[PDB]
């Protein structure tokens, strides 16, 4: 959106150093995990950049010119994730999302685990219900299809034959 | 308007989907309905039914007419305000000055979990100085919404 293309713009031009882009700009997925990660995950429209303070040149820079809002990432924050990305044992072997992200940028990658956290991905409803509720720890799942199992328990889906809408 | 649905499967039970968040419960007092709206949000749209069993059917079969999230009663787990939390603030604020949201409304003791789920983790304070205080305490720090309908969350 126009938010988004200010920003780059100003990476582009140069005015605001420390801009990265935003993060789903900025990893790969395989094709088949689309629709799951773009239904659960708002982070990724999230803007990385360097640090706070880059992020605050952002946020000035967009409301002196009515551009509007945008939420940032700043990679100097996300160092907290360093030693917080090993593979955990998941319920049926299930993956996480966070370990089918291609990156190469190790600090990138500790901003996917902000993002993404331990969310699962299961193929279908009825293995993401067996998943989600173990008696030891909520997991967060969606399916491949979208639908979305959240630690509270809520359960969302429905009208997935619109997800390709032109 | 009312939740709508095919029925999943034959012989349903139409008691198993009891329905959106807002049909189901009753405000106490009018002048707080302007906060618990804004306590709910779009939670009020949430449709609430016994089991995730029904919730999936629902969602396979069911030819819902929009994507819509569903609270299953006997698996809903909200991380509820707690009774120390509550006194604290009572303290900070006065007892009269905040509210555990859920403490405005009836509804069937059925459907409890759910209800703790949309109402049981916001606070709702008088005005705007109490919810601040309130909602930015170290000991407290959890969202509060003021009967004017103005929000404060720490996160």
């Amino acid at each position: 959106g126009k938010v988004l293309d200010a920003i780059i713009q100003e990476k582009k031009s140069g005015r605001i150093p420390g801009i990265y882009g935003r993060l789903g700009d900025l990893g790969a997925i395989d094709e088949k995990y689309d629709i799951a990660i773009s239904s659960c995950c708002h982070a990724l429209d999230y803007i990385v950049v360097d640090s706070i303070d880059t992020a605050q040149e952002c946020v000035n820079f967009l409301k002196k010119h009515n551009i509007g809002i945008a939420t940032f990432i700043g990679l100097d924050k996300m160092t907290v994730w360093a030693k917080k990305m090993s593979k955990i044992q998941t319920p049926e072997n299930t993956p996480r999302l966070f370990d089918l992200v291609k990156v190469k940028n190790e600090e990138i990658r500790q901003a996917f685990y902000f993002a993404l956290r331990d969310t699962l991905v299961a193929n279908n409803l009825d293995q993401a219900t067996r998943v989600a509720y173990q008696r030891d720890r909520r997991w967060r799942v969606v399916t491949l299809q979208g639908q979305i199992i959240e630690q509270s328990g809520t359960m969302s889906g429905g009208l997935e034959h619109h997800h390709h809408h032109h | 308007l009312q939740f709508a649905y095919k029925d999943p499967e034959k012989n349903w039970n139409r008691n198993s989907v009891k329905g959106l968040v807002a049909s189901l419960i009753n405000v106490k007092d009018n002048s707080t309905a302007t906060a618990l709206e804004v306590v709910a949000g779009e939670r009020l749209y949430n449709v609430v039914v016994d089991t995730e069993v029904t919730a999936k059917k629902l969602l396979e079969k069911g030819e819902l007419k929009r994507r819509y999230t569903i609270i299953p009663l006997n698996k809903i787990s909200a991380r509820c305000i707690a009774p120390e939390t509550l006194r604290v603030a009572q303290n900070l604020v006065g007892p009269d000055n905040v509210h555990v949201a859920l403490s405005l409304v009836d509804y069937k003791p059925e459907l409890q979990k759910g209800m703790e789920f949309v109402f049981g983790t916001t606070f709702v304070c008088n005005n705007m100085d109490n919810a601040k205080k309130v909602a930015f305490d170290k000991r407290i720090m959890t969202r509060t919404v003021t009967l004017g309908g103005d929000v404060f969350d720490p996160h």
